[PDB]
């Protein structure tokens, strides 16, 4: 019985999934399509041609999909998440030579989502950075400092982190990140005197709660923040 | 005296840059020279297709260039970025013996394909793109002798990366990516 | 007819004026100050030493004047706008050998513009970076992003600009600048619910309406600036 | 009369004191401890041995102590006053061979202060910054600019120091460093009219009254701060 | 072997930087060294009077060096910053060719002079300035091969630029300018 | 031809760079070959010692290693941080004179030992370090070539020191330093 070219080739999956690491070296093996022809084997009609119909958001082009093996690699040009996070691409199986037609062809789609790396520096938005607090009181909010972070929200790349550099010797003052506004909440630990006129003035260092990626290190120097604290003066009698 | 091997000062297209494509897309200029125990290198890319030549429309770039070489120094074409083979600057019988141009086995060996490890195998150094506005940008360059072999038919390794890490992108239009001449020492394998 | 050095090399125009680009390569031609002596031709008595008598802000220097030829150009010093915008300078034309005395001899002024470039980037000076909004309004003032530039006044190369980074994919701002004081002006354009708790924090990147010049570019790194936005509740009832 | 080991090395000083200079270059010479011993000379019993017992901040270590000759010396770790400001160190002289048991020895004590070099650049952390005069004043407080210095307090390492950049050519400003809290106060020397409009907007630059230490140089590029001044109007009549 | 070309190792002022200058305010050294298909160089400029001695007074700087050379590779003196021809490290019948010392004109062409086109046509590095208060400050290093020529008498060019673009200037006195040596090589004409 | 002088490619411990050590703790690589009136450098660092190898758990670190050479060219491995002396890639009658690859003192002459005097007498440069995360930190490099003299037997002089100024330590933990080479040229001594 002789051969004919009846049955076209159809993915083994309506729907591809895979995922990529951002800055990923060029030819990184993302992920593969398959797809199946029952035609006579080693022969044309049962040559599939793998190809890219579309893509999101189209440009540029970070995708090369071996039409032969239906291998995805990654190309020369760069993965940023922070520009880009996830790829949503249909692609296409053709039979015979591979040469593109106007025929309707079976076509499925391929969705990679980009993985996020701590490859951005935390920045205080923070515009008036004062402190405040009154005399004799404890346990108050001296200020809240706002910081932004491009990298993965709710993500250790994103959640910010402090230290002291100088100025808490004295263990008056107490900082935690709040992790839902990403806020530096520092507050007062301990009762000042506005007569004895101590100077609470203070420095802190920001970061992430995971460490910077390799590609960031070095670039980052980590500078001290200043932020001066203003006390209240209140009536208390002799 | 047989101690300069090269592409040829005005190379014609005869390398390949972008994946998947069959054809050279690119200029590769390279020389080696012997000069005692080590070779002075010196090494340049010029663009020569649309894809090469708007690469740096992006803000980030990466540009990787393979050779591997067999045994007695001479390319093996079919793995490698450049697609013909290195010439004595002196002409050929039976072609030629380019073993003492390698990098050394001993300096640079070949190791466990482990990640991260030795990184007594790679070179660092910086060269430029001029863009046509005439900003200059640095482009970090990586060269890494033998370390991880691509194959069981290869005896030498030198690849090459030119890094950008571009705050805006040098380019808005398509112009002949070109990388300003980087020059590099490494110690050489006995002839 | 023997003759007699018995006129001065007088210049073609009390005033020349000309002008240079900033930042432009060493000896590059700025203008030519000319000068006649009616004296017998190719003798002393008609041979003109153009040289510089004062100059403002006279140091350092920047300009040569060729004294045979009257051509004036650019050291091996930059030029700079923001260090020095216009240049204006006293010459002077001698006869005979050109050798400087005592006589008092004939001068004009010649005046140089230096041409501005964008070679200095944006900068926000607002120091309390906060938006602010009702519930239940439209069409209100966010904030207003101050934004400092060292070029010239005026120009697209001091003109600010301004592109959403991230946080505006809900269309609930817009953002435009005000060319007369520099600001950033973004405001609402949709409602918003104090009750949904809708985060409408935003990034924004600032640069020129025109491109930054060569000399200054991959030396910038568009940061995205974080602008966090508070909302009012009001009594609505039930 | 034969020697016998019976007296142990004593130190000159129950405290030494030196002083180095951060940033040393490696085996710099801070000072030099000592101490005797009476036996016979050129013996082993009369042969001292100098060693560390302790250290502090102990980690890292950036002093060796020849144990022959009790110099001491900095290693090629460098020395940073903002890490680490004075070094407290207890040494050990020991009798015989020089090898460490668990004999009881006698010890003193070594203090190491560290000099302080302008290596850190002010950064203002004034977080609103705006100035605010009403019209028809004089002599009054625009705003304070509040800049922090990580070197030693009090010195001309860290006072703050300021020039007009642009803004202040029609004489309206005055500015002076408050060598207390470090605030660049500016004043009005003019008065103004609400009316008339003038833009009295300006730019300055902050460096440190001593200059900057070499390490630092070229790494600082001076930036001019833009700050903006709002004015009052008031019922002046007709 | 015939195969040094330079200045001497410490030569006298030789070479003039200021404009409208008529006599050597600087000293050049420049070594030109064959090494196969290429030249290895070396360049260093040191300051000889005061006005180049208190270029670094302030904080952006351009020095630049011309060279121009005939069909033999010798100096043209007329118009190049160099005012004495280079030598041999070994002496003369005729003085000499020197063609083989120049960089090649297939590899950098003499084009249109057209403005910020071929790029290829120059090498980018950095050397230093070392302040008489120790800073030290990069120079961005330029040299220019062939690609424009200044006239009808000239065959070959070489031309450097050295730029400080600091933030604050290095000196606040007369200082001796020293740039600190550059290093570059170069595919070279035949002999 | 007497023109390669150097360490060998793989050398075991041979140089010391912690203070008060009495044996090699690190593994220097240095190469010298003559090319014209220039010797061309090759340099690399490993370390070979826990404390070392530790270095750059701090930010701030300064490697330093000096070569004192007598007058004809050998190591004087008492006041050194190289403790063999080097070797000509072939064999030796007397050992050997190796004063032509030594820097010259006319290019690079002994002066007062003045502060801050005589910048001509260095070369700066860059290399890097691979942390064992992958960053790469740059190296600023400092060679001093003869200028100062450490005491009276010593003729030739050059330092090499390796500065590593960053915001955050490369390594928390130990890793082995390796320095990646650095080239260099200068002028060089007659033979
Ligand atoms: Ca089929
Ligand atoms: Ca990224
Ligand atoms: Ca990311
Ligand atoms: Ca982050
Ligand atoms: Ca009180
Ligand atoms: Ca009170
Ligand atoms: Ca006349
Ligand atoms: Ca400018
Ligand atoms: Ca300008
Ligand atoms: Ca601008
Ligand atoms: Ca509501
Ligand atoms: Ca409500
Ligand atoms: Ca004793
Ligand atoms: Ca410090
Ligand atoms: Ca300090
Ligand atoms: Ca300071
Ligand atoms: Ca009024
Ligand atoms: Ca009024």
């Amino acid at each position: 019985v002789l051969d004919i070219n009846d049955n076209e080739p159809v993915f083994t999956q309506d729907v591809f999934v895979g995922s990529v690491e951002e800055l990923s070296a060029a030819h990184t093996l993302v992920m593969k399509i398959n797809a199946t022809d029952a035609d006579e084997p080693n022969t044309l009609n049962s040559k599939i041609s793998y190809r890219i119909v579309s893509l999101e958001p189209a440009y540029p082009p970070v995708f090369y999909l071996n039409k032969d093996t239906g291998e995805i690699y990654t190309t020369s040009v760069t993965l940023d998440r922070e520009e880009h996070s996830s790829y949503t691409l249909t692609v296409e199986a053709r039979d015979g030579n591979g040469e593109v037609t106007d025929k309707p062809v079976k076509q499925a789609q391929v969705q990679i989502r980009i993985l996020d790396v701590n490859d951005n520096i935390p920045v205080v938005e923070n515009k008036v950075l004062e402190g405040m607090v009154e005399e004799n009181q404890v346990n108050v909010e001296v200020t809240r400092i706002k910081v932004f972070d491009a990298d993965e929200i709710g993500s250790d790349n994103w959640l910010a982190n402090f230290t002291f550099a100088s100025g808490n010797e004295g263990g008056y003052f107490h900082i935690e990140t709040d992790a839902q506004t990403n806020e530096g909440i520092v507050t007062l630990i301990k009762e000042v005197d506005y007569e004895e006129m101590k100077n609470l003035d203070f420095s802190v260092i920001v970061a992430n709660k995971a460490a910077f990626h390799k590609s960031i290190r070095s670039k980052y120097k980590p500078t001290p923040i200043p932020i001066k604290v203003k006390v209240k003066n209140v009536k208390e009698g002799i | 005296k047989n101690n300069t091997l090269w592409t040829g000062p005005k190379p014609e297209a005869n390398c390949i840059i972008e994946y998947g494509k069959q054809n050279p897309d690119s200029k590769l200029t390279l020389i080696l020279v012997k000069n005692g125990g080590i070779v002075n290198g010196y090494v340049t890319l010029m663009g020569a297709s649309d894809y090469v030549n708007t690469l740096f429309k992006n803000k980030n770039v990466s540009i990787n260039v393979e050779l591997y070489f067999d045994a007695t120094g001479h390319i093996l074409p079919d793995s490698s970025s450049l697609k013909t083979d290195l010439e004595l600057k002196y002409k050929q019988t039976a072609d030629f013996s380019a073993r003492g141009f390698m990098p050394s086995t001993t300096a640079y060996p070949f190791v466990l394909p482990n990640a991260g490890t030795h990184n007594e195998n790679y070179i660092f150094g910086q060269c430029y793109y001029k863009a046509s506005d005439g900003a200059l940008f640095p482009l970090e360059v990586t060269v890494m002798l033998n370390k991880r072999l691509p194959d069981s038919r290869t005896s030498y390794v030198m690849t090459f990366l030119w890094s950008l890490n571009a705050g805006l992108a040098p380019e808005t239009t398509q112009a002949t990516l070109i990388t300003s001449p980087f020059t590099f020492s490494y110690i050489r394998e006995d002839d």
